């Protein structure tokens, strides 16, 4: 039973883990628009009149 | 193989005054690509045969 | 998951490979980040400097330009923002560009759209007295060239308040 | 007329070609070069008249003053007909005698 308890708290842990990965993903998402949209304007206010 | 430190680009002080400007006097024309992705391959899976 | 144990290993690896999936995408999101900070900041060719004598028409952006006195170079404001901001087998990667390289850029930059104006953005820095790239900047907005000219006084000392306000609420 | 939006300099045109998953533009751009140093002022004083350049900029190869168009060197002689009045030189900072 040693590997049941063991497989219990694998599972569990497997889960933590691709919950804390799908979370940064969406946020990495969220930071990728904000660095376009900072390149943008950084490209077309600082380099020239808008 | 080396390793060093990264370069960030030439160094260049431009002459600064405050009677004095730079016009150009010819030009040149330049022809760039830029690739951008509009599609992916389009993906059916069944549930139970899979 | 482990922990440094062998039976949990053993049982672990009848799950396939869940692991190099994982794992696969933690690199991407990091190889994203140098990128994003790569383009947003390296727009430039070159490097560029301020002269050291400095007469702007009466414009002063002491508060703006590095400060050499500080071993990071970084300028008053930039100070003042970083001053204000605040394992068990995770780790965390330096980035690519220190915080000297990010300041050089933007001194690079600064030091070039005080100079050339927005020239050098297209082709090669040209220099431009820095009251005559203002009235071109008017002269952009619809307002002609003549009001700058006859205002450059009491405009000089509005944006030297205006930066100094700027300075007191940060 | 948004700055390196699409092709880094002064945009002409583009021209769009197909790929198996996207596309390809090839854009056209011009870009100054063959640069030279010159002597400015921001107006010239004639008769307590101070005058401004219509459009373009007072440049000096030594011994004449001339107006040429921002972004490609092609002197003319100053005239009425190119520069306008407003007030007397006597509040503007680096007028010149011509
Ligand atoms: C502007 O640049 C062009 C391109 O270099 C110059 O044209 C060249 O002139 C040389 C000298 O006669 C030729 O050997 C090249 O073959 C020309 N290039 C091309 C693409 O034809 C042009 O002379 C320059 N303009 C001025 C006023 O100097
Ligand atoms: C630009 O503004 C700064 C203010 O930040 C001026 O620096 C002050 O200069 C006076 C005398 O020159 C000193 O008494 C102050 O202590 C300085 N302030 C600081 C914060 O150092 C600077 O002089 C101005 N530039 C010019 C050309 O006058
Ligand atoms: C500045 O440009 C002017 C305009 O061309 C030059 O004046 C002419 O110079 C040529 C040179 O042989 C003479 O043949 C002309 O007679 C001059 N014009 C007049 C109205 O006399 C002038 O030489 C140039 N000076 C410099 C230092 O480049
Ligand atoms: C451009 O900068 C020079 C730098 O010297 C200025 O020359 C000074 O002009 C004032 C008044 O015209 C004189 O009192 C100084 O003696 C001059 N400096 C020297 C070293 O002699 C010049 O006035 C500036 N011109 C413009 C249009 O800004
Ligand atoms: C431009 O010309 C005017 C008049 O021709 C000059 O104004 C005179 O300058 C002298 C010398 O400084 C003064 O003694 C006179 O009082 C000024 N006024 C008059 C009505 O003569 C002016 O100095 C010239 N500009 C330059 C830069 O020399
Ligand atoms: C203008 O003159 C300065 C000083 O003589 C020089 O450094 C600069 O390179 C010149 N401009 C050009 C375009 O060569």
């Amino acid at each position: 039973e040693a590997e049941v308890q063991i497989d219990r708290l694998i599972t569990g842990r497997l889960q933590s883990l691709q919950t804390y990965v799908t979370q940064q993903l969406i946020r990495a998402a969220e930071i990728r628009a904000s660095a376009n949209l900072a390149a943008i304007k950084m490209s077309e206010c600082v380099l020239g009149q808008s | 193989i080396i390793a060093y430190t990264m370069s960030l680009g030439a160094e260049n002080s431009v002459a600064y005054s405050n009677n004095s400007i730079a016009i150009p006097t010819n030009f040149t024309i330049s022809v760039t690509t830029e690739i951008l992705p509009v599609s992916m391959t389009k993906t059916s899976v069944d549930c139970t045969m899979y | 998951i482990c922990g440094d144990s062998t039976e949990c290993s053993n049982l672990l690896l009848q799950y396939g490979s869940f692991c190099t999936q994982l794992n696969r995408a933690l690199t991407g999101i990091a190889v994203e980040q140098d990128k994003n900070t790569q383009e947003v900041f390296a727009q430039v060719k070159q490097i560029y400097k301020t002269p050291p004598i400095k007469d702007f028409g009466g414009f002063n952006f002491s508060q703006i330009l590095p400060d050499p006195s500080k071993p990071s170079k970084r300028s008053f404001i930039e100070d003042l923002l970083f001053n204000k901001v605040t394992f068990n087998g995770l780790t965390v990667l330096p980035p690519l560009l220190t915080d000297e390289m990010i300041a050089q850029y933007t001194s690079a930059l600064l030091a070039g759209t005080i100079t050339s104006g927005w020239t050098f953005g297209a082709g090669a820095a040209l220099q431009i007295p820095f009251a005559m790239q203002m009235a071109y900047r008017f002269n952009g907005i619809g307002v002609t060239q003549n009001v700058l000219y006859e205002n450059q006084k009491l405009i000089a000392n509005q944006f030297n308040s205006a930066i100094g306000k700027i300075q007191d609420s940060l | 007329k948004r700055v390196d939006f699409c092709g880094k300099g002064y945009h002409l045109m583009s021209f769009p070609q197909s790929a198996p998953h996207g596309v390809v533009f090839l854009h056209v751009t011009y870009v100054p070069a063959q640069e030279k140093n010159f002597t400015t002022a921001p107006a010239i004083c004639h008769d307590g008249k101070a005058h401004f350049p219509r459009e373009g900029v007072f440049v000096s190869n030594g011994t004449h003053w001339f107006v040429t168009q921002r972004n490609f060197y092609e002197p003319q002689i100053i005239t009425t007909d190119n520069t306008f009045v407003s007030g007397n030189c006597d509040v503007v900072i680096g007028i010149v005698n011509n």
